[PDB]
């Protein structure tokens, strides 16, 4: 297993949901190599864990500035890939 | 000997501090959680 | 003004709501040099025009799939510049 340690670098957030952030979204770049197709998996399976809707984005140049339901957004660093991912609607 | 004496000692005292990171983090949800729930709270109205 | 040819790969709204998207765009690249502030601006802009809730992603590399209302999507390019616009809330 490639330790790609995590620096979750925003979150209004519990612990338990971004760890799962974290692993799911580390699971999914072992099982992927489409940016796209990375926030699509993570975005469809936490849409299908604590009910929808989020908005997930997989890169590494892109800058954001959204609204976010409260306790319900994260963004973090697996590897050299930034993980957005936050709850709205 | 003594360095890698120095080096020990200097991380474990570095152990130390987390706890008291935890701590302020538990003040963070703690302001955070609560505070949602306080702004939500009041309004001009209701005479209480 | 550097015509900076709005090539549009994604679009889910109105060819009208496309240039005024296109339109601030080019004035939100031309205003900021940071993608951030510039997807700050987009959305801001688009929070006063098209209410809340709008959402701005501009990068150069990202991989994004994101659930939005129905004739409220864009994702195009200026220059090499990819932005994504949607609203959701």
């Amino acid at each position: 297993m490639c330790d790609r340690k995590a620096v979750i670098k925003n979150a209004d957030m519990s612990e338990e949901m971004q760890q799962d952030s974290v692993e799911c979204a580390t699971q999914a770049l072992e099982k992927y190599n489409i940016e796209k197709d990375i926030a699509a998996h993570i975005k469809k399976e936490f849409d299908k864990k604590y009910n929808p809707t989020w908005h997930c984005i997989v890169g590494r140049n892109f800058g954001s500035y959204v609204t976010h339901e409260t306790k319900h957004f994260i963004y973090f660093y697996l590897g050299q890939v930034a993980i957005l991912l936050f709850k709205s609607g | 000997k003594v360095n890698l004496k120095y080096d020990s000692w200097h991380k474990e005292v570095l152990s130390k501090f987390g706890q008291m990171l935890g701590s302020n983090m538990t003040e963070f949800h703690s302001q955070i959680s609560k505070s949602r729930q306080e702004l939500e709270q009041h309004s001009v109205d209701t005479a209480s």
